[PDB]
């Protein structure tokens, strides 16, 4: 058995620098004629691709930026320079021995500048109103970090039971993130105050991100 | 050209069996060994078997005794047979070309095999259609709140996916036994409310096709 | 060290720095008496013949589904709170039931 | 105050097999790094004990076939392999908010094989007549499934009043189903037949499981 | 070396007081802290407090009034003093060191603590031995009948517990103010009426002991 404690968890390299991906092995030698191993990635908005094989050699479809060597356990996979087509989880792989198990994976995220999110409110549909509910949700798409929070307050108390949200990973291409905040109420409250607040604290944005929308909005 | 898509199966329960079919094309059967992977499911990419060129099959040391690979060389489709699973289990399951060095050459795009008690349930679409107060500023967003469906996956488009600009998939929120899909499109001012805009909501595991007008 | 009377623990782990002497490795390995023998970054074969600066003895207790935590960027609760090994870590680690 | 929804509310697990606990919650969340519970197993004549604490950890003591995981409001059980001495029930503690209570809790039961239960009954001593009442024991013990309806039936007619059941639960070492039916007659309605019947019927046997007894057995 | 049994309580009557006292051993007393629950009353398992590591005690909003706890260092020994209990106040109380996530590792026997108007009923033991028209197929049931007892906990056993697993145990049916308990041994067909059944019961409330034999 191979147990590949890959390292590190994740990574926050800019564009344009070099990120290493490290990979512990264990066993064994002579794969081929030595102690190497293939690298693979797994994108979150497409298929994986396989990027090195062998450790040292390139593959057709992938860039040349990705290279690296490795020792029987001391394994190194090289990105350099990073552009738009790296944020994704990295694995490595060793066939000399069943099982053919993977890395922990390596998490890389593409460390742009910081950009402030999307704004975009949307009221409930007729279906939903008809029915006696009223789901709104308040898209922040758009930015970076990934680190945000949605305040859903309705002008007369802060509601927080219906509140869920949807954290997408970084787009292979799309450096930047996307999150959705829903609350799903029903017609009363939709009609309980005239107008509502979402409210929303990002990194980049140093003023609090607030943007109403009223009952009358249909 | 090259095509390792995975279906058949729409939600199994924990402890229990399944099939899965995956559909080879590019390569013939007896000149590769077709990969058996999952889609990490918690901690790192786990392997699960390959059946080699027209002779014996490797099994991961876990699911050996569970998992069986069951490949037809005949309709050139490597069948899965798999037993006592578990919710951790939970992952878009691939299958993979064999390379020289016994790596995976191409992958393919899976299918996302759900295991949980709950059952079955269709999507309940509606849409997220702004009112008549909604401004715009040379654009506009659009979306829908898919709520009320399981098992995983579920595909949201934009009039049957003409539209790729600002295309953003969000990952379902898991629910009592359910899921919540939203999503997010943007479109130029012109096509909404001028043209007729709908939404287009598919669930390949109970294959239905919800459309609801934006 | 590894038939002291009692070790430390998981958290208070003893360092124990030992240097300016002969360390035969070989005759460990070949021992038959370690219920885990697992080296990273050179093969326990290998690294019976070389020399080194320092050299360490980490004592510590933990359980059986535990051991297999104590790896270079391998999680876990005795991994990242109580015990970090080095990601670089070139050592070997030992255990016996 | 949270109600911890622990479903199911029981199960019938087979030897071999892999049982599936869960344990609904709603507050609190992120208390350091995650918001895990405790998982316990309470028998029917002991208290219970500490299997998992924060559902991802192993605890000393008891066998280790106990396991789980679990999100931040669903937690699993999981007690692979089911063996013949896990027939308790099993509960969840809260831990994140005070008070510290528990769910609802989940009766576990092993699916073993058929068997019929035993054929005998016991007269009561002679001080129990003489003072004017009856107390006639009549068990049905070592028996699968527990669906039997027993029901006592004089000699006269059916008896509705003097019928009284004490079922005792599938035990940890004792893998069957007992129960043990007593009468409550007076002296003059214990002498006023002959011969009495304990009239009782198994799920598997058609045929009902009887055992007559006479007045003068004593 | 562990013990957190409980002794003092036998029978309570309507609005008066009492203490319960569990001792503590096996651990340090001043590094953890001792739990106090109830016997599923109802719906599940319920809590009623704990003391912390030399801090404050938690309560609920119905027992905070009434249940206290004192957690003595010097003498090792936790008291759970009870006040204002009443006849719908029955409870079996069961304590359990407190553990590093405040979890319960630990947990003593415990004691039952029934309150009632009515006064303590000692057992009316009497021996069930198999009529003439019962068989045997190498193995015989006997057993005894505490009938007439109140109130809880009872111990009916066969030669002071000579034999743990024939022993078979019945629930008590709950009567007025009385409970019927039933009870079985099994045996091999011939070491009845050849050798000597002596069954021995044990009722802590009233601390009766009364030798019956088959």
């Amino acid at each position: 058995n191979i147990v590949l404690t890959q390292s590190p968890a994740s990574l926050a390299v800019s564009l344009g620098q070099r990120a290493t991906i490290s990979c512990r092995a264990s066993e064994s030698v002579d794969s081929y004629g030595n102690s190497f191993l293939h690298w693979y990635q797994q994108k979150p908005g497409q298929p994986p691709k396989l990027l090195i094989y062998l450790a040292s050699n390139l593959e057709s479809g992938v860039p040349a930026r990705f290279s690296g060597s490795g020792s029987r356990t001391d394994f190194t996979l090289t990105i350099d320079p990073v552009e738009a087509d790296d944020a994704a989880t990295y694995y490595c792989q060793q066939n000399n021995e069943d099982p053919f198990t993977f890395g922990s994976g390596t998490k890389l995220e593409i460390k742009r500048a910081d950009a402030a999110p999307t704004v975009s409110i949307f009221p409930p549909s007729s279906e939903q109103l008809t029915s006696g509910g009223a789901s709104v949700v308040c898209f922040l798409n758009n930015f970076y970090p990934k680190d945000i929070n949605v305040k859903w307050k309705i002008d007369g108390s802060e509601r927080q039971n219906g509140v869920l949200n949807s954290w997408t990973d970084q787009d292979s291409k799309d450096s930047t993130y996307s999150m959705s905040s829903t609350l799903t109420l029903t017609k009363d409250e939709y009609e309980r105050h005239n107008s509502y607040t979402c409210e929303a604290t990002h990194k980049t944005s140093t003023s609090p991100i607030v943007k109403s929308f009223n009952r009358n909005e249909c | 050209q090259v095509q390792l898509k995975q279906s058949g199966p729409s939600l199994v329960q924990p402890s229990q069996s399944l099939s899965i079919t995956c559909t080879v094309s590019g390569f013939s059967l007896t000149s590769y060994g077709v990969h058996w992977v999952r889609q990490s499911p918690g901690k790192g990419l786990e392997w699960l078997g390959v059946m080699w060129r027209g002779g014996n099959t490797d099994y991961n040391a876990a699911f050996m005794s569970r998992l069986s690979i069951t490949k037809d060389n005949s309709k050139s489709q490597v069948f899965f047979k798999m037993n006592s699973l578990q919710t951790d289990d939970t992952a878009i399951y691939y299958c993979a070309k064999n390379g020289g060095a016994h790596a995976m050459d191409f992958w393919g795009q899976g299918t996302s095999v759900t295991v949980s008690s709950a059952k079955t349930t269709p999507p309940s679409v509606y849409p997220l259609a702004p009112g008549s107060a909604a401004q715009t500023n040379s654009m506009v967003t659009l979306g829908c709140l898919v709520k009320g469906y399981f098992p995983e996956p579920v595909t949201v488009t934009w009039n049957s996916g003409s539209l790729s600009s600002g295309v953003h998939t969000f990952p379902a929120v898991l629910q009592s036994d359910l899921y919540t899909l939203s999503s997010s499109v943007t479109v130029p001012s012109s096509t909404w409310p001028s043209e007729t805009v709908t939404c287009n909501v598919a669930h390949p595991a109970s294959s239905t096709k919800v459309d609801k007008k934006i | 060290v590894f038939n002291a009377t009692r070790f430390a623990s998981v958290y208070a782990w003893n360092r124990k720095r030992i240097s300016n002497c002969v360390a035969d490795y070989s005759v460990l390995y070949n021992s038959a008496s370690f219920s885990t023998f697992k080296c990273y970054g050179v093969s326990p074969t290998k690294l019976n013949d070389l020399c080194f600066t320092n050299v360490y003895a980490d004592s510590f207790v933990i359980r059986g589904d535990e051991v297999r935590q104590i790896a270079p960027g391998q999680t876990g609760k005795i991994a990242d709170y109580n015990y970090k090994l080095p990601d670089d870590f070139t050592g070997c680690v030992i255990a016996w039931n």
